[PDB]
């Protein structure tokens, strides 16, 4: 009634950060700067930070929460345990949970089911990445995982193929990936695939650029979500086949003021570190903060709805959010990260990830993966 | 005269009033003060708090109602999410917590307030490695349920990076208890050698399927992950002339342990036995008991979440429990210091005869395989 408030959690860092605190005010400033004829409520953003990936330090904040009358909650974008408790507790008092981050637990079918995810899907990377190796007529491959839940975001691959020295291997990090590199390398095994984070990413490929597999025998798939912010520096060359996926529309309206923004941000905390470009997670909360905002105003054109307060010590909820959770799963959009749509489970879908490719100097796109 | 005061949470149960780990846990208990060798000046006594099955959130406030009252350590419970949540709040509050059963723990945690009395699925992995290369098997096909994932298996798929193996991974259906057209595809590819990663329960279902597709033969070689498979039921099975390999760590050899499996005593499966999920819950109130008696002078503390601080034993108490040694139910207990979870532990295996499931050897992970 009063305004759309909604609450994120940011498990972001102020000095360095992603800038997902600046995003959030940025799609708040863009909506609330646009008068109509009739007017609308005030959209507001109330704003929660996160110390560390904790189960426990999560739940007192969604205790600090409840009481705020709220519409839904974003975030958090990299804490897979935090975000799986405010999925539950997001559950059980009918609050939407907008997922914007990995979130690793099943969960369970027959639970309680309040979320949609701008965010891809574990069995969408494994198809991606499989259309690619696809595209290679299923080469010899191994796999390099920085931790075990490689298994878990890479499942549907992984128990699609044979696993063998000829067809998949599966290798871990213990932390030098040199002993890995020369495994696959006395395997004669050509293609391989990384799943880890921008900078294990980074150390894996430097130390394959030292043994010479950064050649044109070599072809690498990076599972990272945020290949376009890697910067290798003297390690690509004119051979190089470094594939890896984007989901940027630069040809949104916005997006290049989106980058202006960040990038100032950056500078003014980390003026000794260049700007590495937008994260995706900055990009998702931004389109978040419109996802919500038009699902609560098509839901508002035929029902009046009302936000209370609720509590973790009460068995009330939001009687407006399972009308919402419809509203939200119709909601068509063009964001920063592409198309915005949502399947009768809340899964994002009629996307796209547009296939990258690392060069001396900037990117080459080679197609792209889709959905429909 | 003096007491200390445990605290148990425990999932709702179909069963009855009771499930098998709240039995296990109170009769335990029971032996433990009626013992005067054992705790001579303490005696036991507990909290108990029940939870819906799958419900974490409720798991996170009956764990912070049982610290506001005041315990030494908690134990359970089962399921994985609530057993998380607890971990989590014993992580905060400096408070053991003792668990019995298998979740996965993830890799980025850094909770070191809990200890597992569960044997380290990466151990049993290794010891089913022992048997594949034993049997001299070229080629194996590892079958799993979706409820638990592929990541407790990750040593069997990393093996084929090792070890000349080919392994095709295949999944049971997850909306159903009927295998039928998984049994069908296997019979279909030739895989006669087979690893099942389930329960007991489901694997007696599987075997009778199995059975009706004249798959229980002379041809057919089935390594199984449960160790309570020795409860099994094999009189249908056991003139088919198939071979049935898997691991047992209930130590019914020793006198002790037959005479108290007994007293417990007062589908599939048989009856009159005492499952391996009992018998750790039986050994983990056991264990701790020895590390109580390493510190009598510590008293329960009335903790608040959110509010205070780690109570003050806690850091002790939770060094003497990894640090404990003890003969139980489930042969000699000993935890890793580094990780809080019983990565040493023996086993034997058991195999079909023609009179029934038999010993045949016995592992441990210092000296491997000993089949006799
Ligand atoms: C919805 O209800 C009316 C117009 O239908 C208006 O007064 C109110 O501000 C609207 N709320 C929002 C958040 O759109
Ligand atoms: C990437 O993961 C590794 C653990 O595998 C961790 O040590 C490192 O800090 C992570 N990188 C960042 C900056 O998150
Ligand atoms: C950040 O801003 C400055 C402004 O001139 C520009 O030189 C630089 O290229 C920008 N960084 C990126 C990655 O766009
Ligand atoms: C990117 O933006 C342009 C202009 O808004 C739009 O026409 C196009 O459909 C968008 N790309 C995708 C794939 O969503
Ligand atoms: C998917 O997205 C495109 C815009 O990129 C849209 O034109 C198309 O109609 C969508 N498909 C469906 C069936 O929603
Ligand atoms: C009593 O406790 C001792 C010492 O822990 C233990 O070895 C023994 O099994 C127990 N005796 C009986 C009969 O309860
Ligand atoms: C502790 O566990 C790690 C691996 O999980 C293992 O390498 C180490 O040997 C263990 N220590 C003991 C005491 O078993
Ligand atoms: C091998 O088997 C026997 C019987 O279980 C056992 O006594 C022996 O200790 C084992 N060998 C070693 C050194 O583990
Ligand atoms: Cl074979």
């Amino acid at each position: 009634l009063s305004s759309l408030r909604m609450a994120a959690i940011l498990d972001d860092q102020t000095v360095c950060g992603r800038g997902e605190r600046l995003a959030l005010a940025l799609a708040r400033e863009q909506i609330n700067g646009i008068i109509e004829v009739p007017a609308k409520a005030r959209v507001e953003v109330d704003i929660f930070e996160l110390q560390r990936d904790s189960q426990y330090e999560t739940t007192d904040t969604m205790c600090q929460i409840l009481p705020k009358g709220v519409v839904s909650v974003l975030g958090p974008s990299s804490s897979p345990a935090s975000a799986s408790t405010v999925s539950h507790i997001c559950g059980e008092k009918e609050i939407p949970h907008i997922k914007v981050g990995p979130e690793e637990t099943p969960r369970l079918q027959y639970l309680r089911f309040a979320s949609v995810s701008l965010y891809p899907s574990n069995e969408d990377v494994s198809l991606a990445v499989s259309r690619i190796l696809k595209s290679f007529n299923y080469p010899s491959a191994s796999l390099i995982c920085a931790k075990a839940e490689c298994l878990l975001r890479l499942e549907e691959l992984v128990r699609g193929f044979l696993i063998s020295k000829e067809t998949l291997s599966v290798r871990m990090l213990d932390r030098d990936p040199t002993p890995l590199l020369k495994e696959i390398r006395d395997d004669k095994v050509s293609t391989i695939i990384i799943d880890a984070n921008a900078s294990i990413s980074h150390l894996v490929l430097r130390k394959a650029s030292e043994l010479g597999m950064t050649s044109a025998f070599y072809k690498y798939i990076l599972t990272t979500m945020d290949f376009p912010i890697l910067h290798l520096d003297g390690i690509v060359e004119d051979s190089s086949n470094i594939l890896g996926f984007s989901m940027f529309n630069t040809s949104h309206p916005f997006y290049p003021e989106f980058v202006r923004s960040l990038n100032m941000s950056w500078r003014e905390n980390c003026e000794a570190s260049t700007y590495p470009g937008p994260a995706l997670s900055a990009a998702l909360m931004f389109d978040a903060v419109h996802v919500v905002v038009s699902a609560v105003r098509e839901l508002n054109r035929s029902q009046e709805i009302g936000v209370k307060p609720l509590a973790c010590t009460s068995a009330n909820i939001w009687p407006h959010g399972t009308s919402l959770m419809n509203y939200l799963r119709m909601v068509e959009y063009d964001g920063l990260t592409g198309r915005v749509e949502f399947n009768s489970k809340g899964q994002r879908t009629n996307y796209t990830l547009r296939i990258l490719e690392k060069s001396r100097q900037g990117h080459r796109e080679i197609g792209v993966w889709y959905s429909n | 005269t003096h007491v200390l005061r445990f605290g148990g949470i425990f999932e709702y149960v179909e069963s009855g009033p009771m499930g098998a780990e709240e039995l296990a846990f109170r009769f335990a208990v029971n032996t433990i003060n009626r013992n005067r060798t054992l705790l001579p000046n303490t005696t036991l006594t507990y909290d108990t708090q029940k939870i819906n099955l799958y419900d974490s959130f409720e798991a996170s406030k009956k764990a912070c109602d049982q610290l506001s009252l005041g315990v030494a350590a908690i134990f359970g419970p089962s399921h994985s999410s609530s057993a998380n949540a607890v971990q989590s709040i014993c992580n905060a509050l400096g408070v053991p917590h003792i668990q019995t059963r298998w979740k996965h723990q993830v890799s980025d945690n850094k909770d070191s307030f809990y200890v597992s009395l569960y044997p380290d699925f990466s151990s049993l992995s290794r010891a089913i490695l022992d048997l594949v290369q034993f049997f001299k098997w070229k080629t194996v096909t590892v079958v799993y349920d979706d409820s638990t994932g592929l990541i407790r298996l990750q040593e069997l798929i990393k093996a084929p990076s090792r070890y000349n193996l080919r392994l095709k991974i295949r999944q049971l259906p997850a909306d159903t208890k009927d295998a039928k057209p998984l049994l069908k595809e296997m019979k279909r590819g030739k895989e006669f050698h087979v690893i099942f990663d389930c329960s007991h329960e489901m694997a007696a279902g599987i075997l009778k399927q199995a059975l009706n597709m004249s798959m229980m033969t002379e041809y057919y070689h089935y390594i199984f992950t449960t160790l309570d498979l020795f409860a099994l039921d094999v009189e249908p099975y056991r003139y088919s002339g198939v071979n049935m390999t898997g691991f047992r760590i209930l130590n019914t050899e020793n006198t002790q342990v037959s005479s108290i499996i007994e007293k417990w005593s007062m589908s599939g499966l048989l009856d009159g036995f005492m499952t391996t999920d009992a018998a750790l819950m039986y050994d983990a109130v056991h264990v701790v008991s020895v590390a109580v008696q390493q510190f009598p002078q510590m008293t329960v503390s009335s903790l608040q979440c959110n509010r205070h601080k780690p109570w003050r034993f806690g850091t002790r108490f939770m060094s003497l429990i990894k640090e404990a040694h003890w003969e139980g139910l489930t042969g000699r207990i000993t935890f890793n210091k580094t990780n809080g979870l019983r990565t040493d532990f023996d086993l034997d295996v058991i195999s079909l005869k023609e009179e029934g499931l038999e010993k045949i050897g016995t592992w441990d992970p210092a000296s491997g395989l000993n089949m006799t």
